[PDB]
């Protein structure tokens, strides 16, 4: 004989999503990390001998709710501040006069009296510029221009990425894996619990990740479907490449008042010589970490020639590496880090050539267009490429090589390669099980 | 400083399209003007035909005349075209090719407003044009 | 241990540390952790509600008068308790979780109504 | 057509101040702009005032110009031999949506 | 001698006023894809024994669904093209009555550059600047509001939307057979949440409503006070159909930057006035049954019908949403009936098409619906009518009942009649003989 | 019987259903809305379960009390009030000095532990 | 041996602050008075003795609160109006047909977009700047955007209860002659604070709380030399103020329906705003305020000066009477001295002001429009807030001066005997109860 | 008496009127105000309540516990500190390790004597 017993604050859980809300290191940030409650001094993490779990990275609701909660704050934060509505005039540009990339446009601009109107000589990046007659010249619209209306980022605000804990509500758990080389999906032996994740840096970047975490002893490729050619392939590398960025414009900002109070900034002149922004990468370090990307990527797949290609094809925001650091908008053209043949026996720096952008859309969106004022000096960037995003376009049966193209045309990828060590899980309190016991009445 | 220059056919037969056009120089066919036809028949007083705004890009004719005239102007080579369609004995007139500026009157959150044609700072040469068979 | 630490232990010994799990179930950034917050309470009062009405409110360790129905698991009390942990056992059950508190509401109403016309 | 209306002619020696005057209505004198020309014989027109007093450049002191309501009148003073011409007032019509010129005062 | 006991989750309730949230099973005005989703199976549970006591005009719940529909009405509005710029000077001519060849000039994208455009707007949506004088028309509502577009995308369908009470609160329903609005409904059930009640708005007749059970009904809080709205439900449909002979073809312009606006540039084919039919035969005998069914509250006095009490096109004309756009029609030949107590066909209805609309007759905010391309067609059932007996005088044997009402909440309380919220009082207290042990 | 299925039933009857009514109790425009309303679902919850704690009755579907029925408040015997009146119209009978009794369970309560302490 | 137990209930409470909402008495008010919860009809004046909880106006958050959520109402009922953007246009002044008023013509869009109309309204000198050295621009026009007050809302300010959520309780501090920091006794409970008026005003408190039986003076630190010195006086010295000007309103439709307001004409002769106050109340309420003054420090020499300077907002008075703001120069109120040993109506000249930014903030302006005819404010000064200008060593005397520059301080004067604690019933004592099994 | 009117009472006095205080705990700018400063309360009054869950103490005011009471946290009688001391200070000077008094009871007490129990 046997009866049924219910136990209270049992330790299970099941899978679930909910909403989430950060947590920050202890106002002028783009991520509203001030208002964000501070984060947990002690990072209390309690380890789970004997649990067996499985994640499935590609199938949780975390990256889907960080994605959309992203967004909001990119927005929150450019709703507060100038609208350039007034700046869609027709501009009268021409070549900077002092490596095309520049032109000085001259515009008739508005001024805080309604009745009167400001001539402007400002220089902008010819990405942002589209030629409104295109048979003829000296006429240049502004770019998103027919799409929607441009909203200036407020320069007194950072885009620095800081890095914000994802944390669960009360009743809630976020798991956490740590096996050494845990791919993608799998059972993850080493699991452990956690309050909540660790500080994730939410850079905004493409093609390749900046700033984020390494593997722990060796390169670990993740991906739902590696025989999927249309699917995402991320890789994580263990050893960072240091990538150096540099703008030598030395661009002269100036500031003019449009409308009622509202201050506009843009490139007034650049002092000395007009050079091309580039990125530097030491070419032994990416030269000898595709080594090792290519004898990994031999392993899932079979030993196959490895293949890297210069990009798909198609616009700026898809086929270059993008960046945020430095209050500036980079768009590298990668072509020369994925110029490499691999087999399966095998200063000094590689040069990025890098196009500015001002008029950007990063979230893919043609419903709202933002424009970002210049930064005075010669602004500097240095960062560690931990992650890259690779494709294969082996559409055809692969026989003796495949080349591999990077991008994805995505953007939850690149957060999934901060996310894919945890899964959100909602605990039951409350279990029944039979025991040899019977309440008295 | 802006010059003006008509040509096209001096005589031309009743009842066809009467097609001329005016040269530009000294500034930019797209620049902020009006590009106005106006004509003067014989010892007569001074009408309005229509213009064509340099920078807006789009015509306008009179009236009494809106279902004959159709003004056209090319970017390329800088020259505006009147198109005046079922000519009579009564359009024999000196046509002129004059440009208004687009004043600036004041401006709103949604787009600024402009003087219409309105005192023609820069007058052309003039071309006779007759009507007779 | 810690909080949710005793979870791979065997379930007989992970019976011990119940209190520590149950210990700590309780503009844009102010909303979404306003609505987290509230969302704690209902996870919370969801599963409290029920201890409330099951004769259990402050109680850890529960027993019932209901008898165990071999159709929910056939497996014995000696194996149960000492082999595997609560991860996998309810996964056996969750079919019949909810039933199985259905069970307990009427009986605990009969008791109650037993116990006054009783007294 | 003409819808202003001025003197047909106000031919008369010189060194004098003559003043021509130009009328209309609501739609056009009285709304705006009431910029005058001159045109010599067997030749375009030219400007000589513009707006309503402001002249332009080149033209002398000698022409100006003045607006009262709906009417109009072109002032000059010191007349010589060279100005011997027609005369044409003009102003933005608002309900024709064009603008039109006077019948032309032959001086 | 008796002690007392205190019981805990009794089944009682009382009437009270709770906050709403909406339920149906992105692309529409109403915003239902942030809505929960209504659970599949309808939980209604019957109560036996009860009789409790209904009030469907002091009920709360109707307005709040009103307030909620204004804000859904304006937050779909909300992120769209604000039409401010159509504030210009119009000239307008006959078209080659109630269309207008309207002319002008816009500022596009460019702030710098105009464009010159040819639409054409109803009569209903151009007044004249000048009094009197021709051309220089300006767009309604002008003078008292900004003008906002309707996003092309969102379509006016009024899909079924249900309004679900939070937990501890529980909406009775009553299922009488031929309840008279007001009175102790002797067939009650209990449901977690009201079923699928499709929004339409309209006045002076209720489309795609719900169907009496057996006979036509009629519902006041007082008939025989002149100034309450008389709401009458029908318990077989009277089909109508509805038309804009216009082909209609719509052309687009972006003013400013972004911004799109959506007009009507040319119409092909013939102009045809718009208007609605309803047979004959079956619009005739539903005004028999309502005038047999009025001399039961009243006494034998002859019943007459009509045609509306005039004024305001918004409120004296029979106003609905179909197809994307907004109609007019005329109701005069529908209430052109006089009634006794003895006792190819389709009755048509003129109609004038309107862009420019205050639905909720607020003067603050100002409606544009965008011209649908291509004929529209509209195919609906009515299901009730909206009267107003004008008995001002000391009537002896007449009954005049003129349609109106005038009020936006009458179209939802014609629905809601049968639901009421009430809050559950899960604690109760008894006597009972018991003692408490130490 | 359901959800609040025995609200017209007996009294006897409704007593035994108890279990099921009190288990029941638990873009941007619809989201404060709701959140809103989830809100006062858990405060109305928790307005009845504050007043069984400090009644001495915890998580208690029946429970007893140390206070004397007075008959000002009803005159009615245990035999009709038990099997002839329900639930719903018994509240109508004490719509009024309703909080009178609840008063005197709680103080009457407020009393009662002390001095089980004060024996133990 | 004892053991221990945990008692439910618990008559205790922690100083920690908590998120406010406020309660007003039972939509057409800046203050949102209806839109907000009822105030109890009877508050809770629960007495209590032997407790002598410390208090600190200073260091509470509460007086913090209320600054960030009055800030917060204003733009609430402020934004629903109509934003004035189209008047930030030239404008071409004459002298009125006297030196404070300017007869302004300017262009300004009618209910038509492309139609402007020629209007004629006076604008203050106060709130006119040149473009250019006979154009004048709108002041603040460089800054931010103007709005206009709506006038079906009233800027009279009505009190308004500040009450916590449950489980917070704000104590009430009754000493008599509670300077501030320190040990407080009779501190009543209430639910939450009385009725508060949200009254707006710079260097002078009008229509506070006035003192129980002695004049007050306290200040976070009263021997600082750069911290304001709040007084609270005993009895009221009623003020009376008066705007001469009778001002013809005449209104204008401009852009989507919106409407506007402004100064169309003045009916006789022109004469500037004034304050008048009792000679006799006034110096005898200085007179107590010195003797007061001389327990705390000084050597017995107080002088009082007419503000230290910069711009008007900081050095002079602020009025929000009938819809309109005023600005008078107190001067005339702080121009004595004196020892150990010690009509009739003292005025005060004003200038009107119509774009205005009470909060300090440069963000946003707020146009008041003018109120027609002659209007009248009496009021009662309850306190002024003043400051120690001891740039030298405390040898013979030591200047007083109004001013502070901060906002806050005009709440603190009336929040000084409230804080808010909260309530930890759960508590643990030793006892020899046993546990039963 | 009224709510929180004993807090400067004795001991004895605080210990027999805790009913009324446990009863007594629980434009578009005021609807955020009003819901966040609502649900803290339902926050604040879960945040003990579920701890006396815990310690089986749910309903029991005066409850008791089974934990010995240390030495080293007051080196005080029990007569003195119920005679006249009020709680406030009495509280005030054991802010100190409150966590760790709790757990003996939450854990070493509570927990154990239950799994005991479940030994029948
Ligand atoms: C391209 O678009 C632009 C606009 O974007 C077109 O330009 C506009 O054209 C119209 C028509 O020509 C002009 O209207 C005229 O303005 C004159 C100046 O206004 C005086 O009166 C105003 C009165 O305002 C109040 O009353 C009027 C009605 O009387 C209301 O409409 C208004 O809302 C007010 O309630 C004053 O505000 C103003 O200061 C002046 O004192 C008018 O005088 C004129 O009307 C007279 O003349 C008309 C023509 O005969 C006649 O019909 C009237 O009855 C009256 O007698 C008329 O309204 C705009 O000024 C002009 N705007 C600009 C900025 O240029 C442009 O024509 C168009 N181009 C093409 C090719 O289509
Ligand atoms: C990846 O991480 C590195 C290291 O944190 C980031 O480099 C930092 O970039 C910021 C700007 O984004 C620099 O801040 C600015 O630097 C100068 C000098 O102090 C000054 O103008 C400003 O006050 C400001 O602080 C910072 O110096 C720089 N740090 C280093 C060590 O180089 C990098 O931006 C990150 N990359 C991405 C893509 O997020
Ligand atoms: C894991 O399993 C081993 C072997 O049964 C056991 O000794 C150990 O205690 C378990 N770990 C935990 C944390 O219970």
């Amino acid at each position: 004989n046997l009866w049924v017993t219910v136990y209270y604050g049992v330790p299970v859980w099941r899978d679930a999503d909910t909403t989430l809300f950060c947590a920050s290191d202890a106002k002028h940030n783009v991520w509203a990390t001030h208002a964000c409650v501070p984060t947990d001094p002690n990072p209390q993490e309690i380890h789970l001998d004997n649990v067996t779990e499985k994640f499935n990275m590609w199938k949780n609701n975390m990256v889907e709710q960080m994605h959309e909660d992203i967004i909001s704050l990119w927005d929150q934060s450019l709703k507060p501040c100038v609208k350039l509505t007034p700046l869609c005039v027709t501009l009268h540009c021409t070549n900077v006069t002092s490596r095309e990339g520049l032109k000085n446009c001259s515009f008739n601009m508005t001024t805080e009296l309604r009745d009167k109107r400001q001539k402007v000589y400002s220089l902008f990046y010819r990405l942002d510029i589209v030629p409104i007659n295109e048979n003829q010249g000296s006429e240049y619209r502004l770019i998103n221009c027919n799409t929607s209306a441009i909203t200036q980022a407020c320069p007194k605000v950072s885009f620095e990425p800081i890095p914000i804990h994802y944390c669960t509500p009360a009743g809630f758990a976020i798991l956490k894996c740590k096996d050494e080389g845990f791919n993608g999906t799998g059972l993850c032996k080493n699991v452990s619990t956690v309050q909540c994740t660790h500080g994730i840096k939410p850079v905004v970047s493409t093609q390749l990740l900046l700033n984020g975490s390494l593997a722990e002893k060796n390169i670990i490729i993740r991906s739902e479907n590696i025989t999927n050619n249309a699917k995402i392939i991320i890789v994580q590398l263990v050893q960072p490449v240091t990538i150096k960025c540099i703008r030598p414009n030395n661009n002269t900002v100036k500031s003019i008042r449009i409308g009622p109070g509202q201050a506009f900034y843009y490139t007034g002149d650049i002092i000395g010589d007009i050079r091309q922004a580039h990125c530097n990468v030491t070419r032994s370090r990416w030269n000898k970490t595709l080594q090792e990307v290519a004898e990994k990527l031999r392993t899932y797949f079979g030993n196959k020639t490895i293949i890297f290609a210069n990009s798909s094809g198609g616009d700026l925001e898809i086929t270059t590496h993008s960046f945020n650091c430095g209050g500036e908008f980079f768009y590298c053209n990668t072509s020369g880090l994925f110029n490499s043949t691999w087999y399966v026996n095998s200063n000094d720096t590689i040069t990025l050539p890098c196009r500015i952008k001002q008029i950007i859309n990063m979230w893919q969106r043609a419903g709202q267009a933002m424009y970002a004022p210049p930064i005075p000096g010669v602004i500097k960037c240095e960062s560690n490429i931990t992650g890259l995003l690779l494709t294969r376009d082996g559409g055809k049966d692969n026989n003796v090589n495949e080349t591999f193209r990077p991008g994805g045309s995505d953007m939850r990828d690149n957060w999934r390669s901060e996310l894919y060590k945890y899964k959100v899980v909602e605990i039951e309190p409350l279990g029944v099980a039979p025991t040899r016991c019977k309440r008295r009445v | 400083q802006v010059q003006l220059r008509e040509s096209g056919p001096g005589l031309v037969k009743p009842s066809e399209t009467l097609s001329l056009t005016c040269a530009v120089s000294g500034a930019s066919i797209s620049d902020e003007y009006y590009w106005t036809w106006i004509r003067q028949p014989p010892g007569r007083g001074l009408e309005w035909i229509g213009y064509f705004s340099g920078r807006d890009g789009y015509p306008h004719y009179n009236r009494f005349l809106e279902s004959r005239v159709t003004i056209s102007v090319d970017t390329s080579k800088k020259q505006i075209s009147l198109r005046l369609t079922s000519v009579t004995a009564a359009d024999t007139a000196v046509y002129f090719c004059a440009k208004a500026p687009r004043s600036f009157l004041y401006g709103d959150d949604y787009g600024d407003f402009y003087t219409e044609s309105d005192y023609f700072d820069s007058w052309g040469q003039g071309v006779l044009v007759t009507v007779s068979s | 241990l810690g909080f949710l630490g005793a979870a791979g232990s065997t379930m007989g010994a992970a019976s011990i540390t119940l209190t520590v799990q149950a210990r700590n179930l309780l503009t844009h950034w102010g909303i979404k952790q306003l609505q987290a917050r509230v969302l704690a309470v209902e996870h919370y009062l969801r599963d409290q509600q029920l201890l409330g009405i099951w004769g259990c409110s402050g109680k850890l360790i529960c027993c019932t008068n209901v008898p165990w129905n071999s159709s929910w698991s056939n497996k014995s009390l000696d194996e149960i308790w000492n082999n595997m942990t609560w991860l996998q056992w309810d996964k056996e059950i969750n079919n019949y979780t909810q039933l199985i508190y259905r069970l307990i509401e009427e009986s605990q109403n009969q008791q109650e109504k037993n116990e006054k016309e009783l007294l | 057509q003409s819808v202003l209306t001025q003197p047909p002619s106000a031919s008369e020696a010189a060194r004098k101040s003559v003043t021509i005057s130009c009328s209309g209505s609501s739609s056009n004198i009285g709304s705006n702009s009431v910029s005058w020309y001159q045109q010599l014989p067997e030749t375009a027109p030219k400007l000589l005032i513009y707006n309503n007093n402001q002249r332009p450049s080149g033209v002398p002191d000698r022409f100006s110009g003045s607006k009262s309501g709906t009417s109009a009148s072109l002032a000059i003073s010191g007349l010589q031999t060279e100005d011997e011409a027609d005369y044409y007032c003009g102003a933005w019509d608002g309900s024709l949506r064009g603008n039109v010129f006077g019948s032309g005062t032959k001086l």
